[PDB]
């Protein structure tokens, strides 16, 4: 019905049913072709609509709009701890002299003498006082967050996920309401990957015991010979 | 003893062009019609793009494998594409001269298409249009040469 | 210069000015010089 | 010119059949062994030295090859087989005879 | 160049593989093809010398079978001669001629 | 009209009559993916008036002689930034006279 190079996703400024798959009625589901009845508050009018509500918790709508925000934040922190997870490992393989880049160990470097330097030089933040640190982290993460819950020097009147004015939005990439909605989607999606793939970091701490990327060193060394079976009598009830 | 080839110019015996296989075959038509040259709806800019792109790229050929550095291992390719750079930054400079020179009369009369219908004129043919077409020039011929460098690293083939 | 005679050129100076003197100026001249030829008078 | 008012398209009145008649007509009798070959053919001689060059596909034929012979002798005689079939049937068809 | 116009006019100037004036499987020893065979459908050479295919529907079966055993037969094919021809090439295959390579 | 029985003058169709013809062009607006043609767009944004691309040539090219002749010369080796490397023809002026 169209020619080639329409099938082929020329012409952007096309957009108006690339937002069907991912919002509307008959959009991408959680089962795909297996999931029939979605909950029917899951209308499929916010990013993330896959229709996954098996155990109903959303079903009040104002507590749906709690977990929205839930949901939101924590994939925003879960992007930011994923990537902090894996930069500092990637950085100490590539020869930067950082001391514990192994990420569930980061924070027993500033017990050592030489203090928490940054990027393992000791001219930058040269952190010592782990209780100044953390007194310093709980004023500005407090005036943070109650700037976020109700309001602040950054925009008072705006929206509660998606504040959007020249502090939160000053590139502009999302002046166009339908790239908008989808840069929603595209957000909630890579947040949730990122809250997956921390709760991996976390179960592969406490399991396996050594870094991320060493794990996915080790695993593609000999991927039948290591994996998560490997570990698997580990947890062995003596 | 029918069936003759050669005609005139759509039909007129006396513009004097005379339509003929290399004019008006059918695929030769279509190759040059396909060109951006005489892509006359797409925007100057990307047509200057192609264009110098594929120049930029030719081009660096001949200076790579024919220039005075041609038989210094690593040295001939670096040479040859900033000689193609140069020669590519000259002919933005000369494109340039010629919208300035050319386009200041406005030609009156309109177009057509060898079939009746009158077209708008090329954008092209204005003073902004072959400025834009100057700057896309530039901009894909040092891309070009920057491809031909980048050809002679990572082309398995390449000599 | 140091003090035989100053405003000596620099050793380097012809390499800059015999291409400035032969590609730079003459572009320049040629190039001025033909957008005046070809300039329509209003 | 009172014609021709379009070029039109059909400039080559082709006929499929031609290319394959000028080749079959030229390939066959130059798949004739003779004396002076040696009894091998022209077309025969020519593709075994096409398979002795293509052993070594990127080194292209030699000066002292003999590819060469049998490749402009033998499309000498298809290029012109061809275009003479072309000819002789679109003046069959049309008038010239 | 020149604006080609539309089919209005030229509905069936370029059919030459269908209708009555077709090519057929004898050329012009074939006479007339029979009557079910009228020249719709692809490939009609009006070869029905056995009257196989003189139901309609049967005939319908008959190019159902004839497509996919010529799809399938295209695969095999191109599918027995590429193991061969790169294992004329170097290519180290256990048996790259066909009806040997099931054994592999 | 300009075509009907060899009628090759009309004053109403001057195009036809002088031979104003697009012989090869197309103003179909499609050619290229509209991601790229916005990257190419805006690559020559800066530079699509003429004395902006002007600009840039004679900014480029003075850079690029200057650097040449300071550096590029020597970095491609040339044997004018060498030197003679021997003592010359200093002391053969002449083939009768021997002049420095
Ligand atoms: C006045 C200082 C102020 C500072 C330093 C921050 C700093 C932060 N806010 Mg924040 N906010 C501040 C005022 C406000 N915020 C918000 C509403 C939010 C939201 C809704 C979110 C943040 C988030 C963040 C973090 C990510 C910043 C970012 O998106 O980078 C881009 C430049 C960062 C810790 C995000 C976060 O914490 O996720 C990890 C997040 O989702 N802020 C409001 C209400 C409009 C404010 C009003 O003043
Ligand atoms: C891939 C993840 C991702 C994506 C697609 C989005 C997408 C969006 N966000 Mg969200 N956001 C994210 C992660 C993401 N965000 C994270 C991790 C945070 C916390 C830091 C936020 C905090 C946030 C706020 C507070 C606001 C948005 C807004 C927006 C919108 C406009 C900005 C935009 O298009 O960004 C596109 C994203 C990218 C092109 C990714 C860039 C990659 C970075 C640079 C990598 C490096 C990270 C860096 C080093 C870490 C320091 C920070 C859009 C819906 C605004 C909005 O909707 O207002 C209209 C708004 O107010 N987001
Ligand atoms: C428009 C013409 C055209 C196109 C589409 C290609 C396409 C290609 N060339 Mg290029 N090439 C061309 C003209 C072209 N070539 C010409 C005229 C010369 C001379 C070369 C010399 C050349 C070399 C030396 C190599 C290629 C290679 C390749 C292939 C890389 C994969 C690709 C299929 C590479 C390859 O894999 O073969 C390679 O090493 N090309
Ligand atoms: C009209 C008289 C005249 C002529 C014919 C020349 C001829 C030449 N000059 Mg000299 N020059 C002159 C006056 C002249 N010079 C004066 C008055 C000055 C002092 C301002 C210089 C300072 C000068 C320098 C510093 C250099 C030359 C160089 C050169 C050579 C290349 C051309 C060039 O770069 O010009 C450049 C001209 C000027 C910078 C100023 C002209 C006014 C050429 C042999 C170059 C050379 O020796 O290469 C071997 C070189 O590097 N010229
Ligand atoms: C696509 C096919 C193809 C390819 C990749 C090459 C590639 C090459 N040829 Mg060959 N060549 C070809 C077709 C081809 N040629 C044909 C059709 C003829 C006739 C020749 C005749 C020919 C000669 C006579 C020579 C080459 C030579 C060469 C090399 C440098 C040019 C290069 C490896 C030269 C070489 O390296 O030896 C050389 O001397 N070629
Ligand atoms: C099993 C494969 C197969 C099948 C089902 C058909 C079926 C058909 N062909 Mg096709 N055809 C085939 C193979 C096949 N053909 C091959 C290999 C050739 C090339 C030689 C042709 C060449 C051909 C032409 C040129 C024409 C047809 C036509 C037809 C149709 C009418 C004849 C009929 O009823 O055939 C019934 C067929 C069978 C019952 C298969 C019998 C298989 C036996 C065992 C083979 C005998 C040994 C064999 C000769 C070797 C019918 C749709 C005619 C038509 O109208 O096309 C639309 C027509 O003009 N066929
Ligand atoms: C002839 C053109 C030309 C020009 C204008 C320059 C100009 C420059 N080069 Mg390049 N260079 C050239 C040719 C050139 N070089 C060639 C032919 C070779 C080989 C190199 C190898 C080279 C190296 C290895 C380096 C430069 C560097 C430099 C800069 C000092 C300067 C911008 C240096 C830089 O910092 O940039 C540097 O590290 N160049
Ligand atoms: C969050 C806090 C952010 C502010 C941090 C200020 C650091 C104060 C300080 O002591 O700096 C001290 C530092 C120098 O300190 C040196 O740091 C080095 C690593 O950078 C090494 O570690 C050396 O050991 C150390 O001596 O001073 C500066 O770096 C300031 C220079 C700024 C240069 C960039 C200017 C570009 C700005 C424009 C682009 C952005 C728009
Ligand atoms: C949907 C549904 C449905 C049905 O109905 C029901 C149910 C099932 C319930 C549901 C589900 C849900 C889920 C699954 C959830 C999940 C979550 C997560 C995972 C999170 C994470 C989350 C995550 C997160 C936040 C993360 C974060 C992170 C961070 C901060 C980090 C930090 C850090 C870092 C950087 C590193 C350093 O050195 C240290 C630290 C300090 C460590
Ligand atoms: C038309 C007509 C008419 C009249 O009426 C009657 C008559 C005569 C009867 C008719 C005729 C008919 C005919 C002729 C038929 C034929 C058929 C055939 C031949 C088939 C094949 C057919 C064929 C085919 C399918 C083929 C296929 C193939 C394949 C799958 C392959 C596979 C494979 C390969 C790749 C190789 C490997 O290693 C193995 C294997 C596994 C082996
Ligand atoms: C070199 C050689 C030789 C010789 C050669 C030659 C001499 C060749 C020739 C060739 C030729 C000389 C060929 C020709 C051909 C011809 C043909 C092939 C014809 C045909 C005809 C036809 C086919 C017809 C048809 C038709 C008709 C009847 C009518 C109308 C229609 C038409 C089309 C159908 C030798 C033996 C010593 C040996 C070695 C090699």
């Amino acid at each position: 019905k169209k020619t080639i190079r329409e099938k082929a996703g020329w012409w952007s400024n096309g957009g108006n049913e690339k937002l069907s798959a991912f919002y509307g009625p008959d959009r991408g589901l959680w089962l795909g072709p297996l999931s029939g009845t979605t909950p029917a508050y899951l209308t499929g009018e916010f990013p993330g609509d896959y229709g996954w509500d098996s155990a109903g918790l959303s079903a009040d709508p104002e507590t749906f709009k709690r977990y929205r925000e839930l949901e939101l934040i924590h994939a925003r922190w879960a992007m930011l701890g994923a990537l902090g997870c894996i930069t500092p490992e990637l950085l100490a393989k590539n020869g930067t002299p950082i001391v514990e880049p192994v990420w569930f160990k980061a924070g027993a470097q500033i017990f050592a003498e030489g203090g928490l330097d940054y990027l393992g030089n000791p001219g930058l933040v040269h952190a010592q006082s782990i209780l100044a640190t953390l007194a310093v982290q709980v004023i500005l993460m407090g005036a943070i967050e109650g700037y976020r819950v109700n309001g602040g020097p950054a925009g008072e009147g705006l929206d509660k996920l998606h504040p959007g004015g020249q502090f939160f939005d000053p590139l502009g990439l999302a002046e166009d309401p339908d790239a908008f909605a989808e840069l929603k989607v595209k957000e909630i999606k890579n947040g949730r990957l990122a809250m997956f793939s921390m709760f991996g970091f976390f179960v592969q701490a406490i399991v396996t015991g050594k870094g991320p990327l060493a794990n996915l060193d080790e695993h593609l060394a000999s991927p039948f010979t290591s994996n998560a079976f490997t570990y698997a009598q580990k947890f062995t009830p003596q | 003893k029918k069936a003759q080839v050669i005609s005139p110019v759509n039909g007129d015996p006396f513009v004097g062009m005379l339509e003929t296989p290399v004019t008006s075959a059918p695929i030769v038509a279509t190759y040059l019609s396909n060109l951006p040259a005489y892509r006359t709806g797409v925007a100057p800019v990307l047509r200057g793009v192609e264009i110098g792109l594929a120049h930029g790229f030719l081009l660096a050929g001949p200076f790579i494998k024919l220039g005075p550095l041609r038989n210094v291992p690593e040295t001939a390719e670096i040479a040859g594409s900033l000689s193609a750079a140069g020669l590519v930054l000259i002919l933005a400079l000369c494109l340039s001269i010629y919208g300035s020179a050319q386009f200041q009369s406005t030609p009156s009369i309109g177009v057509k298409t060898l079939s009746g219908r009158s077209v708008a004129r090329d954008p092209l043919f204005s003073a902004d249009g072959w400025s834009e077409f100057a700057a896309g020039f530039l901009v894909g011929g040092e891309a070009g040469v920057a491809w031909a460098y980048v050809c002679t690293q990572i082309l398995p083939y390449y000599s | 210069a140091a003090q035989g005679y100053p405003f000596v050129p620099p050793s380097w100076a012809p390499s800059v000015f015999v291409p400035l003197t032969g590609l730079v100026l003459p572009a320049i001249a040629m190039a001025t010089l033909f957008v005046y030829i070809e300039k329509e008078a209003p | 010119e009172a014609s021709n008012k379009s070029f039109p398209r059909d400039w080559v009145k082709t006929d499929p059949l031609v290319p394959v008649l000028g080749f079959a007509g030229w390939t066959i009798p130059a798949n004739i062994g003779v004396s002076a070959f040696g009894g091998q053919s022209l077309f025969g001689l020519f593709t075994q030295s096409i398979g002795e060059n293509l052993a070594h596909f990127p080194t292209g034929p030699a000066l002292d090859d003999k590819f060469w012979l049998y490749l402009i002798t033998y499309h000498l005689g298809l290029f012109l087989t061809i275009t003479l079939g072309q000819i002789g049937v679109q003046g069959r068809k049309q008038g010239y005879w | 160049r020149r604006t080609v116009k539309p089919a209005s006019k030229a509905s069936t100037p370029d059919s030459f593989w269908y209708g009555p004036e077709r090519p057929l499987f004898l050329g012009a020893f074939t006479g007339e093809p029979p009557s079910y065979l009228t020249g719709e459908f692809p490939g009609d050479y009006g070869w029905d010398t056995a009257g196989l295919s003189a139901d309609p529907e049967t005939f319908k079966r008959y190019r159902e079978l004839e497509l996919i055993h010529a799809r399938w037969a295209m695969l095999g094919a191109l599918g027995c001669i590429f193991p061969e021809l790169l294992g004329s090439y170097g290519v180290p295959f256990g048996e790259a001629v066909w009806f040997k390579a099931g054994a592999q | 009209k300009y075509g009907e029985n060899s009628r090759y003058f009309d004053l109403q169709d001057m195009e036809n009559t002088t031979g104003s013809w697009d012989m090869y062009g197309v103003d179909e607006k499609k050619r290229y993916p509209d991601n790229q043609a916005k990257f190419f767009t805006q690559a020559t944004d800066i530079i699509s008036r003429r004395e902006s691309l002007r600009a840039l040539v004679a900014l480029s090219g003075i850079a690029a002689i200057v650097t040449y002749g300071l550096k590029g010369a020597k970095d491609a080796d040339l044997p004018i930034t060498k030197g003679p490397q021997t003592t010359g023809e200093n002391g053969k002026g002449g083939s009768v006279r021997s002049r420095l």
